[PDB]
């Protein structure tokens, strides 16, 4: 007999509920920024919406 | 759900029959952060995986 | 009718990039940040094809 945990998962279709040890930093505006913002690996300037 | 899930710690037990993921990439488990994880644990016997 | 044909080509030239195209997903930036560089290729082989 094998334990045997099928780790299975849904992938963005809610916000974040589980996020590991990966710690936030300080948001930065108006500037040409390599962000990551809830997962998603974006790039460009953020303007205040 | 509703916590810091680290798979660091899931990674040092190397007493895994099949360590292998479908979704994404396993070196990228602590990187990718999910929504939502449904785990199926059981315990079988060690052919059938 | 040559504006609107010209709009028609564009418009179906922007809709072509959330076509997933056989891959797992349409967008890079995810396949990026959920594959390794040697697991990717298939996919964005499929993307860029």
């Amino acid at each position: 007999p094998y334990r045997v945990v099928v780790l299975s998962f849904e992938l963005l279709h809610a916000p974040a509920t589980v996020c590991g040890p990966k710690k936030s930093t300080n948001l930065v505006k108006n500037k040409c920024v390599n962000f990551n913002f809830n997962g998603l690996t974006g790039t460009g300037v953020l303007t205040e919406s | 759900s509703n916590c810091v899930a680290d798979y660091s710690v899931l990674y040092n037990s190397a007493s895994f029959s099949t360590f292998k993921c479908y979704g994404v990439s396993p070196t990228k488990l602590n990187d990718l952060c999910f929504t939502n994880v449904y785990a199926d644990s059981f315990v079988i016997r060690g052919d059938e995986v | 009718d040559v504006v609107n044909q010209n709009a028609q080509a564009l418009n179906t030239l922007v809709k072509q990039l959330s076509s997933n195209f056989g891959a797992i997903s349409s967008v890079l930036n995810d396949i990026l940040s959920r594959l390794d560089p040697p697991e990717a290729e298939v996919q964005i082989d499929r993307l860029i094809t």
